[PDB]
Formats: C-alpha cells, structure tokens, sequence
C-alpha cells in the first residue's frame, strides 16, 4: 500500500459534519474525542515500546487507533496505525523513512514551518538484549514517530478548519 | 422499539458514529457493548424476555473477548439466529473469511458510509422499514 496524500478525505468528514443538524457539537465533539485518544494512545504504546515490550498490545493500539481515524476520515494516521498492526503481527518488515513519506503528501508545502522531528521519542532497547523481536520494536518505533507527525498535521488542518487550536 | 440493535465496539468513537447513522435511518432503540462478554451478556438477558436484537454489529478486535470468540459463544452457547455482521478496522481476506466462518452473515469495513449501512439493513435487519430521498 501507498499512504494516501491528503491529510483529511473530506469525503468521509463531510458525512460526518452533515449528521450535525443543528451547532456542530455532534462532528466536532468526535474530533476533541479523537484527539483526546489518539495523545491516550500514543503515551500507551510508547509505554510499551519503553517497557514490557508486548508486540500484540502494541498491534491492538495501533488496530484501535485505525478505526477512530478511519472514520473521522484522518486517512494518513490510520494508514499509519495499520502498519503498525502488522508490524506487531510480525506480518510487515519494514516501514518507509520520513522523509519519503513527507514527499507524499498533497499539500506538501504543509511541512515548512514546523521541525518535523520534534515530537520524536527514541526506542530504549538494548543491542546488547537484541533478539528476533527487535527489529518490529524498532519499526514500531519508528512508526510511532511517523504517527506523532502525522497527528500534528491533522491537527493544523483541523485548527485551520475550524478557526481553533485543538 | 420495533427495530432492537446491538453495536458492540470498544472504541467510543465509532460507537458513536454508528449510533448516529442507525439513528438517522430511524431506529433509536441502540445498545452498546464494549467488549464481546459483555456483548454475550445482553443477548443472554435478551434471550430469556424471548426476543432477538434485529441484527448485531460486531467488532473483532476487543478485550476480554474479541469478536469471533463472541459470534461463536452467542451461536453456540445460545439460541441465537438473528444477523452479526462484522463491522470492523480490518482488513482482508482472511479476515472477511474467518468471519464468516465463525457465524457471522456479513461483514463491513470501517469507515462504514450511509449507503452501505442502508444495504446491509435491507439485507439482513427483520422489520427495517427505509426511506427515500
Ligand atoms: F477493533 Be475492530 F476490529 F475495529
Ligand atoms: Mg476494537
Ligand atoms: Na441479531
């Protein structure tokens, strides 16, 4: 599979924001929700990928997370949780590099005026205590990285959308 | 009542996304269950008023229990003949195949749109009664 280019399918957010009726509560309220989860969830896997290093808890965050942005149509997060299920399944062997995936973006001038790798969390993993699980620790890793980032990009779309920080 | 549905999800978010659909092809009697015990829990109390829920959604991927083990507890363990259709983040073929083979009658992926959900509720949901422009 290839990550989808736009940020937002504003197919499928338009769906959502035509079931609102009446002030908007009901579509924005998922995207505070949503938000809310996903900062719950990255904290989640990067407690295990710092601790127990459990590859199934891991491949069910990133299986949870897929299926709340999918349907707020947040496609690249979840293009990006869905790596990181199969990673943890041990059914995946590798995951592209930043900078790849940045260039695929639509709107790629989105990325001028931020540090890409700001929100970046290194791995604590030993090499040393490396075994036949390290290397989907490590791209799970780098795939929870990848996700921080493509979090805040749908967060500057969707502030931009609705005239607010969120 | 008239139209009974069970949606069983551990993401809140979807919850409510699939409550509001449901919701707007005019059927407000909506249960949520958020892992697969405790969606075998209502059908078991269900099962003893003598009624089914029209249809179920049922996720895979849930604590405790998942969505399989729970279609098989629910077919097996009680009477239960009524639709589970998957409604799922996955996925695949193999995962559209075990679903069916552990009784579920359909399957849908999320993002689940409106249109699909107005075919599956005209498929298989008993007395769903649909509009229309
Ligand atoms: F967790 Be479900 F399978 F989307
Ligand atoms: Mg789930
Ligand atoms: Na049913």
């Amino acid at each position: 599979s290839t990550i989808p280019s736009e940020i937002i399918n504003w197919t499928i957010l338009n769906e959502i924001i035509s079931m609102d009726d009446d002030d908007s509560d009901f579509s924005k309220g998922l995207i505070i929700q949503f938000i809310d989860q996903a900062q719950t969830t990255f904290a989640q896997m990067q407690r295990q990928l710092d601790g127990e290093k459990n590859l199934t808890e891991l491949d069910n965050l990133g299986h949870f997370l897929k299926g709340s942005s999918a349907a707020l149509g947040l496609q690249r997060i979840a293009w990006v949780c869905e790596r990181i299920q199969n990673l943890g399944r041990k059914m995946e062997h590798f995951f592209p590099n930043k900078t790849e995936l940045v260039n695929t973006l639509s709107d790629k001038s989105i990325i001028n005026g931020i540090n890409i790798d700001e929100d970046d969390e290194e791995i604590k993993i030993q090499v040393d205590d490396k075994d036949e699980n390290s290397i989907y620790l490590i791209l799970i890793a780098k795939a929870l990285n990848q996700s921080r980032l493509e979090f805040k990009l749908a967060r500057i779309e969707l502030s931009k959308y609705y005239n607010t920080n969120l | 009542t008239s139209v009974k549905i069970l949606v069983v999800e551990d993401n809140h978010v979807n919850q409510e996304v699939i409550k509001r659909m449901l919701n707007l092809e005019g059927i407000e009697n909506i249960e949520l269950a958020c892992d697969g015990q405790e969606a075998f829990d209502k059908v078991k109390e269900l099962t003893s008023k003598g009624e089914n829920y029209n249809m179920i959604f049922m996720d895979v991927q849930m604590p405790k229990v998942d969505g399989l083990l729970s279609t098989k507890m629910i077919r097996r363990d009680l009477g239960y003949t009524s639709p589970i259709v998957a409604l799922t983040a996955f996925a695949d073929d193999s995962n559209i195949k075990e679903c069916l083979e552990s009784g579920m009658n359909g399957f849908l992926s999320k993002p689940i749109k409106r249109p699909k959900l107005k075919t599956i509720l005209t498929e298989f949901c008993a007395a769903y009664q649909g509009k229309k422009n």
